[PDB]
C-alpha cells in the first residue's frame, strides 16, 4: 500500500497514517551483456529525522570479493556483557579498567 | 604404520579464517588463504602442500 | 553426447569419430551475495591444430 499525495495535504490534522520506506543492500544486480530496458524510478516525500531507531545490526551475508558489505553493522558491545548483581543495587557492567 | 611428514612443508595451524570464499573466473568459490604469503587459490590444485 | 576415453585408445585406425567443443564467452555469471558451491570442471581431450 501507499499513501496519496493528495491525501497528505488535505486531510484531518488528527489523523496518524503510516508509510512504507526500502532498504535495497540485498539487491539483485543485472546481467553481464544485455539489452537496457526503459522507464524510471521517483520518490516524492522523504522523511527528515533521521528514520531507523530499532537498528542492532543489517545484512548478515558476506560480500562476493570484499569483505564489509557496505553499510553493514555490527552488533553492539553491550548486547553482550553479563554483569554480576551487587547486595543492594541489582545490575552493573564489568570494570573496564 | 605412521607416514612422516615429507621432507619439506609449511605447518600452518587451521583457522576459521583463513578459508573465505570470493569470486574468481565466472563463479563463486572457496578459497584458501596462505598465512605466510597471503595468497588466493581459489581451486584445489596446487596450494602450495 | 561424449567420447569415452577408452574408446579413443583401443579402437580401429580407421573409425571417424566427431568430439564436441564448448565456447564460453555469453556465459551467464554469478551473482553479487551467494554461498559458493562445491565441485570442479575437468578436461581430458585437448586439439592441437587450432
Amino acid at each position: 500500500q501507499h499513501v496519496d499525495a493528495e491525501s497528505i495535504m488535505t486531510a484531518p490534522k488528527g489523523k496518524l497514517f503510516h508509510l512504507q520506506f526500502m532498504d535495497g543492500l540485498l539487491r539483485p544486480e543485472p546481467s553481464a551483456f544485455d539489452p537496457p530496458a526503459s522507464g524510471e524510478d521517483m520518490r516524492l516525500i522523504y522523511p527528515l529525522q533521521p528514520i531507523s531507531v530499532a537498528r542492532s545490526m543489517r545484512a548478515i551475508v558476506n560480500h562476493n570479493e570484499v569483505d564489509r558489505p557496505r553499510g553493514a553493522v555490527a552488533p553492539s558491545s553491550y548486547e553482550m556483557d553479563t554483569g554480576t548483581l551487587s547486595r543492594n543495587g541489582d545490575l552493573l557492567y564489568s570494570p573496564v579498567a | 604404520f605412521v607416514p612422516d611428514v615429507p621432507e619439506g612443508y609449511v605447518a600452518v595451524q587451521y583457522a576459521h579464517r583463513l578459508f573465505s570464499s570470493s569470486l574468481a573466473n565466472k563463479r563463486n568459490r572457496v578459497t584458501y588463504t596462505h598465512p605466510p604469503t597471503g595468497m588466493a587459490y581459489p581451486s584445489p590444485t596446487g596450494r602450495p602442500h
